């Protein structure tokens, strides 16, 4: 074309060499980056200043969480029941063999790796601690009687301490109309709906490969039928904050519920 | 042509008018109704909104308009699928539109201000005229003139119509505007020439009766006038595109081609990966838009405005921004003579006395070399021309410079009086003291002026007789002559020397005027006795000759050096004039258009005494072409003659012939600049690539047709203009490279995001902040860089081979510096991701989970679970860190763009203070955008850690070192492969 074959091949070789040198420099920089970071603890936890809160079962409707079902038709809650069984399958004794019994009732600190394969101990959580809402003897998880059970899970953060004063608690209540009507009554599993203090801190996937999040199941007992309600469940702890407009899931979870009759 | 040739009798029956009675009043009224007003029709079809629309149109403007349209269509497609986060399409579209609109407003403001500055010189005149009707002479308006009206003319009139003179007595008019003749020309009924211009029995519209009275008939009115036909021819001329616009169009073509290539290849990639066809089309449009810079147009306009301001500091007013570069690329300068290269005023040029030709100073500021003035012969001659002159100065001027000072009288009288006031100090008061007992003015019989004066000394009242006239008539009246301050008899040798001097001084086009004096003793004439003019008691012969004084319209003071500098800059200078070839050749020799030792074919024939048939044309370097010879020629011969003769002067050229010369020069493939001051230059001025009009001496048509105007009438401003043009070319290409290099860093993250599906590294708002805010100032400050080489020695750039942006520049900027900046930004992005918990391998393919609003517990490399909002804040951190990487690399990029060939150590790191201020400003704006409260909410910027500021610094140093080594290798081996391929 505009250049002879020799000129084109010379410039092509020059560009290939230039790009190879740049690629090598980039690879060396990424290798040096990977060599400096710690494999156990994050260096600069910055956006993890407060754990998020998630709910099971999670159906997100149009924008946010929106659970609705027909009490007369079992097919409506069949999917939610399947979701609950699938989630609680992970918290089964067969899946908790690696972990060990844990009744320290305080911060289960670990400065050394005294577990098999140079890991740390993880305190076990089994579904039976949820008792009524564990799936036995009620596979419907309370959905059949219009008394749904919702599992509240707090996101794990490495070496995050909720507070020594009291084990972190969960509090569910109406948001749109708290004063109107009777207040929302909720039964918690385990007792008082507290996350036991020996599940903290989290030491990371490498240190605790069998770590299991503690669970609290909240059962709603007085929910008006055929009426749309909004329920907010917050985490009461000293170091957990839920005042963040730009992240609605930080320290709390809000969801619409509509139990059609 | 039949207007002048026809005699009185047939004109009477042709125009139904009487040579004495005049046109009938009813006939005059009906003819006025039929033909229309005498005033030339002024075009006024230039609305303001049309000019604004033109300022909104152009290569980069059309590219940006199409980019905005593409953004809107892509947003429509995305809305068809109901997609999210489409507001960036509008952000980009309105950004492009706002940039285009603000730039157009700035350019319109510049043009409007320049037009207002130029318009101060306009001045309407009612232009009353004297006409005979019904036998009663009276006055009417200029437009009221109708064809055939019998009209009178007197000194100081503007000649409100084209008029064939039927009676004239010593009428002299100036045609320096319509024609190129500086010398006043006589109007007499006698006619012999075919050309209406040269014909002596016809007057012209835009002229002035310098002296005399006359009366004649009206032959043409309105737009049928010579000035009217010239204006119509100028209107027929169509302007072409400026060289900088052509360069911009070529650059836009390069941008569009590269954008289409990249978009098509990555659209095929999107097919191969598995994206939906509509998604791949949207990606295509995104890449095409990403290759379109929006802040480039603003920087180009600002650089143009800065250069225009520098020029306006030197009284160079450009009517448009694009004209400030044209002179830099000019290869041919076609120059008008009378009024452009010359002062258009007759002045004393040479003095032959004592068998010696002395040269006087002709600069308007009197800054030239003077002649010897310590001779009593000079004192005698000074008294002779002082007492002979009868011109008088205008009152109220004592601080006004003498050459510019107003004088009343003949042009020769004005020049003589000015020369006296320059040599003497108070010749105006000197003339009053000597009584004029006998004064004889110029007569058709005598052909001289005579004056008898009484001496100032009371002891010596001896009468002094002083005479001024034509040399061929003066010499026969003389017997003795002043030589070496003594009275010497006339021999054959003195007459031979007189003839040789007269012929030589006439061969330069200068009118030669002879002066003589005699002493009348009181024995012959008593003091109380009064001399009588009609008695002719004077000897009137046997006079004592003093010397010869030759006068010519001189070049302006700064013209010769400016012409020489332009010639050393490789620009060939052609002189085109409507004047006689003798005067044109003398002026060309004076101003350096014809170099010393360069002789024409006539000169060679005179030297060898050989007819021109055997004379070899190639031996002659200079060439003078008459208008008739040009008309006999044909375009092939004209092109061959242009190529053959390096130095060429055109004399006796009509406006159409000047237009044809400009057309031929342009068609040969050269950028032509035309300098002019008169209406006869307006067609060529409009046809030229750049037209430069004289400000003080220019006419309305010349100023309107011209792109540039010299307010101080300094011809030396042209060399400043060409220097600034070449400098703005170099600095503009530097700035374009600087602006272009950052396109690839902004686009590569989008390619990586689409293909590999990492979380988005860069957002659109950050890209807008980079393009529109941070990097406008450094690229503009790049326009203050000094020249690396000497601008004047270089040849004019080849318009075809030398482009503003070529493939080497684009390749280097896009795919070496841009590649390094992309690598720096990605290194810093991966550092930020890993230090927060996301290892590089986890980032690959993480986009679908990262952007899923239903996933509020996504796990990082450490197993920590993130909500959507926290991941979005990490994304904003990535935006900020990649933006900082680009800015840090651009700091070194502007430093490397400082010079194309010279080392940064060879030039100064800090000599461009504006560049240092720009870098400081960029750093400050980046720091403010990062660490300002509430920033993450409005603009997706996050307060980052100092460690991420340092990660891109090694890449900045790498850019600097690589560019320095490249420039050193280019300097070391000027003709090698490295220079050929790696130099831009
Ligand atoms: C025209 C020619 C264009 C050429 C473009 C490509 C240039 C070269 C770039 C990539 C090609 C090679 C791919 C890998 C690059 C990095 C190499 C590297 O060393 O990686 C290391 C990591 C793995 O970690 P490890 O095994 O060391 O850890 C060991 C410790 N343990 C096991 C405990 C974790 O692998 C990784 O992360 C891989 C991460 C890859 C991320 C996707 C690519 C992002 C790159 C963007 C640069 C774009 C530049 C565009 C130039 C301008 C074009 C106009
Ligand atoms: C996140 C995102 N989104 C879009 N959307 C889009 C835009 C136009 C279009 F025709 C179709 C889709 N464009 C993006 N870039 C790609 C990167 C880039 C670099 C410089 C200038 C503009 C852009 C826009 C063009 C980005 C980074
Ligand atoms: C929910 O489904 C049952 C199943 O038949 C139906 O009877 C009931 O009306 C539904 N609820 C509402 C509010 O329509
Ligand atoms: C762990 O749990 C029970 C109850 O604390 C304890 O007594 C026993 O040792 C363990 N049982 C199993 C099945 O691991
Ligand atoms: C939970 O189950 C126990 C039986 O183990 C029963 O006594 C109790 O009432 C149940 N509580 C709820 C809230 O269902
Ligand atoms: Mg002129
Ligand atoms: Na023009």
């Amino acid at each position: 074309l505009g250049r002879t074959l020799s000129r084109w091949v010379w410039i092509s070789l020059y560009y290939v060499a230039f790009y190879v040198v740049m690629s090598g420099i980039f690879a060396l920089c990424i290798y040096v980056l990977m060599r400096t970071i710690d494999p156990y603890t994050p260096d600069y936890q910055d956006q993890l200043k407060s754990p998020g809160v998630t709910l099971r079962p999670d159906v997100y409707g149009e924008k946010g969480l929106d659970i609705s079902y027909n009490v007369s038709d079992s097919t409506t809650w069949a999917g939610l029941a399947h979701t609950l069984h699938r989630f609680l399958a992970g918290y089964s004794p067969a899946a908790q063999e690696g972990s060990i019994n844990c009744t320290s009732e305080k911060y289960f600190f670990q400065e050394s790796f005294l577990a098999p394969n140079h890991t740390k101990f993880s305190c076990k959580f089994t579904a039976d601690m949820l008792q009524n809402c564990s799936g036995r003897p009620d596979p419907t998880f309370g959905f059949a009687e219009g008394k749904p059970c919702f599992i509240i899970k707090m996101n794990r953060i490495v070496k995050f301490l909720p507070g020594n004063s009291t084990a972190p608690r969960v509090d569910c209540a109406f948001l749109d109309q708290p004063r109107d009507g009777p207040p929302l009554q909720v039964e918690y599993f385990p007792a008082n709906g507290t996350y036991s203090l020996h599940y903290f801190p989290y030491y990371g996937k490498k240190a605790q490969p069998h770590y299991s999040n503690p669970l609290v199941a909240a059962k709603l007992l007085n929910v008006p039928r055929n009426r749309d309600v909004v329920i907010v469940c917050k985490i009461l702890a000293e170091h957990v904050s839920f005042d963040n407009p730009h992240d609605p899931y930080e320290g709390k979870v809000e969801f619409k519920l509509k139990i059609q009759k | 042509i039949n207007d002048h040739q026809l005699s009185v009798a047939e004109l009477e029956q042709k125009y139904q008018t009487s040579a004495t009675k005049g046109l009938s009043a009813s006939l005059a009224a009906e003819l006025l109704l039929r033909d229309g007003p005498n005033a030339l029709r002024p075009p006024r079809g230039t609305p303001e909104y049309v000019k604004f629309a033109r300022q909104l149109a152009g290569g980069l403007q059309c590219l940006m308009w199409v980019a905005a349209a593409i953004c809107l269509i892509a947003f429509a497609i995305q809305a068809s699928e109901g997609d999210l986060t489409t507001d960036d399409n509008l952000y980009l579209a309105l950004a492009l539109i706002a940039v285009v609109v603000v730039t157009g407003c700035f350019g319109y403001y510049q043009e409007f201000k320049s037009t207002n500055i130029i318009a101060s010189f306009k001045n309407l005149v009612p232009q009353q005229a004297t006409v005979i009707r019904d036998g009663d002479k009276f006055q009417i308006n200029a437009d009221q003139l109708v064809v055939g009206d019998l009209v009178e003319m007197k000194g100081g009139d503007r000649v409100p119509a084209d008029i064939r003179i039927l009676q004239a007595q010593g009428c002299k008019v100036d045609n320096s505007s319509l024609t190129g003749e500086s010398e006043p020309q006589t109007r007499s009924p006698e006619c012999t020439h075919e050309s209406p211009l040269e014909t002596r029995n016809i007057a012209f519209f835009s002229t002035m009766c310098l002296e005399g009275t006359a009366q004649g008939l009206v032959v043409n009115t309105g737009d049928r006038t010579i000035i009217g036909r010239i204006a119509s021819l100028a209107s027929g001329v169509e302007n072409e595109k400026t060289p900088i616009a052509i360069e911009i169009e070529h650059f836009v073509d390069i941008i569009a081609g590269l954008a289409i290539l990249f978009g098509a290849t990555f659209f095929i990639v999107a097919m191969c990966i598995g994206y939906t066809f509509l998604r791949a089309m949207v990606f295509f449009m995104a890449i095409v838009v990403a290759y379109v810079p929006e802040g480039l147009l603003a920087t180009v306009t600002v650089c143009l405005s800065l250069t225009a301001k520098r020029l306006a500091s030197k009284n160079c007013v450009v009517k448009n921004l694009e004209a400030v570069e044209t002179l830099g690329s000019t290869s041919v300068i076609c120059s008008d003579k009378t009024g452009t290269l010359t002062q258009n005023r007759m002045t004393v040029s040479h003095l032959w006395f004592d068998n010696h030709i002395h040269s006087a100073d002709t600069t308007e500021d009197q800054s030239g070399q003077t002649f010897d003035q310590s001779s009593e012969t000079w004192r005698a001659l000074c008294r002779v021309l002082t007492l002979c002159n009868r011109a008088a100065f205008k009152s109220g001027q004592d601080a006004v410079p003498v050459p510019k000072r107003i004088v009343i009288g003949d042009a020769s009288e004005t020049a003589l009086l000015k020369f006296s006031e320059l040599t003497l100090g108070n010749a105006m008061g000197y003339r009053e003291r000597f009584p004029k007992v006998c004064e004889i003015p110029f007569n058709s019989t005598n052909k001289f002026q005579l004056s008898i004066h009484t001496l100032e000394d009371p002891r010596d009242p001896r009468h002094v007789l002083v005479m001024k006239g034509a040399p061929e008539r003066v010499l026969e009246r003389c017997s003795s002559i002043l030589i070496k301050g003594q009275e010497l008899p006339l021999d054959e040798q003195w007459r031979e020397a007189f003839q040789t001097a007269y012929l030589s001084l006439g061969g330069l086009g200068e009118r030669v005027l002879g002066f003589c004096q005699l002493y009348l003793s009181e024995k012959d004439y008593p003091p109380g006795y009064a001399f009588d003019v009609e008695a002719m008691n004077f000897p009137t012969s046997g006079l004592c000759f003093a010397g010869l004084v030759s006068m010519i319209d001189p070049p302006r003071a700064t013209v010769p050096d400016a012409v020489l500098k332009c010639r050393t800059a490789g620009i060939r200078v052609i002189m085109v004039t409507g004047d006689h070839p003798i005067t044109a050749k003398a002026i060309a020799a004076s101003v350096g258009i014809i170099s010393e030792g360069s002789e024409t074919v006539e000169d060679i024939a005179a030297r060898l005494r050989v007819p021109v048939d055997q004379v070899n044309r190639k031996d002659a370097r200079a060439c003078v072409i008459n208008g008739m010879q040009l008309k006999d020629m044909d375009p092939s011969e004209l092109v061959e003659a242009l190529r053959t003769h390096p130095e060429m002067v055109f004399a006796r050229t009509s406006p159409q012939q000047k237009l044809v010369i400009v057309e031929s020069c342009q068609r040969l493939g050269a950028i032509v600049a035309v300098t002019g001051d008169g209406v006869n230059d307006s067609p060529a001025l409009k046809k030229a690539d750049i037209g430069v009009a004289m400000g003080i001496a220019g006419s309305d048509a010349a100023k309107n047709a011209a792109d540039m105007i010299l307010l101080d009438d300094n011809f030396a401003s042209i060399v400043t203009g060409v220097e600034q043009g070449r400098l703005i070319f170099d600095n503009l290409k530097k700035s374009i490279a600087y602006t272009l290099t950052k396109n690839i860093p902004e686009l590569t993250p989008y390619l990586i995001y689409i293909t590999v599906s990492v979380p988005l590294p860069l957002g659109c708002i950050t890209i807008l902040f980079i393009e529109l805010c941070t990097d406008i100032f450094p690229s503009v400050s790049l326009a203050y860089e000094k020249a690396e080489s000497d601008i004047m020695h270089l040849r004019p750039r080849n318009p075809k081979r030398d482009r503003l942006v070529n493939e080497p520049l684009a390749a280097y900027s896009y795919f070496q510096i841009g590649a390094i900046q992309s690598f720096a930004g990605f290194t810093d992005y991966f550092t930020a991701m890993a230090q927060e918990g996301w290892f590089p391998l986890l980032c690959v393919g993480l986009r679908p989970q990262w952007e899923n609003h239903h996933l509020q517990d996504l796990q990082d490399s450490y197993g920590q679970e993130w909500t959507f909002g926290q991941r979005l804040y990490q994304q904003y951190t990535c935006y900020t860190v990649f933006f900082i990487s680009i800015e840090m690399c651009q700091i070194a990029d502007v430093l490397i763009r400082k010079t194309r060939r010279l080392s940064a150590f060879q030039q100064g790191f800090f000599r461009n203070r504006i560049l240092v201020i720009a870098i400081v400003f960029q750093v400050c704006i980046g720091c403010f955008l990062c660490y300002c409260p509430g920033m993450p909410n409005i603009f997706n910027f996050m307060p980052i850690r100092f460690q991420w500021w340092l990660v891109p610094m090694p890449f900045s140093l790498l850019i600097f070192v690589y560019d320095e080594i490249r420039k050193l290798g280019v300097r070391c081996c000027p003709g090698s492969w490295w220079d050929q391929e790696l130099y831009y």
